[PDB]
């Protein structure tokens, strides 16, 4: 597991990327994969840069902390631009529980630090929405 | 429609 | 909802006080109701300082992050203090991922402001820890 | 030492 700043922020970047890319290159395949009949699903970034869209852990509780549940339960109800930026503030809370989950015993101006070099990047929800 | 439904059996 | 620094900070804190109680104070009981018979159950912090232990929404994606899922099933499993260190990791992460989800339109500056109060008190897992 | 699960399946 991730324990220095520098191992959190790399596994945080390339999760980050796999959403971002859910999110906005691949969006038409990720909203097909949310498909509203299926049962509830989540929205996965892994350290290989992979996103996933599927069913939550079957055993609980789960080793790291988990993605909105039932994502796909929310696709139809609203516009497609709200929905995405559902799933973006969902998303950035999970990286944000993610990185801080690993870095529990960092000390204060190392969880400063973590929080740093996250706070240069554009969220998620930022980039979808236009900001 | 709905923002949300009853979480899967 | 919060939405200003301020607004989400006292939110943070009232819910952060009431997950302290709960771990500290009220530890005895709080262990008590983490029944590992009844169905899968979190530790929830409400913005009026109280703590709640209860099952999850039921309908989902639920309005705000969710706790972690099912902490009663690791109760008997492991050491009591390691049990309670394992629900505060969870618990920080999820004050973290609330205060976030209500600051998704806060921008660089006010999201560095805002994890600043919450990293300047000490986290519910040094607290329970001793760190 | 016995160990007891420290996981189970969700409610659901």
């Amino acid at each position: 597991s991730p324990r220095t700043v520098e191992e959190i922020f790399k596994d945080y970047s390339a999760r980050r990327a796999a959403l971002l890319r859910a999110l906005t290159k691949d969006v038409d395949d990720f909203y097909s994969q949310c498909d509203p009949e299926k049962e509830n699903l989540c929205l996965y970034g892994h350290p290989n840069e992979s996103w996933e869209v599927n069913l939550p852990a079957e055993e609980v509780p789960p080793e790291l902390p988990e993605p909105a549940l039932g994502i796909n339960f929310a696709r139809d109800g609203m516009q497609r631009k709200d929905w995405l930026s559902l799933v973006a503030v969902h998303s950035d809370c999970w990286l944000l529980s993610v990185s801080f989950y690993f870095g529990a015993r960092l000390n204060r101006n190392e969880r400063k630090r973590l929080f740093s070099l996250i706070n240069d990047l554009p969220t998620l929800f930022d980039v979808v929405t236009g900001r | 429609q709905k923002k949300r439904r009853k979480r899967s059996t």
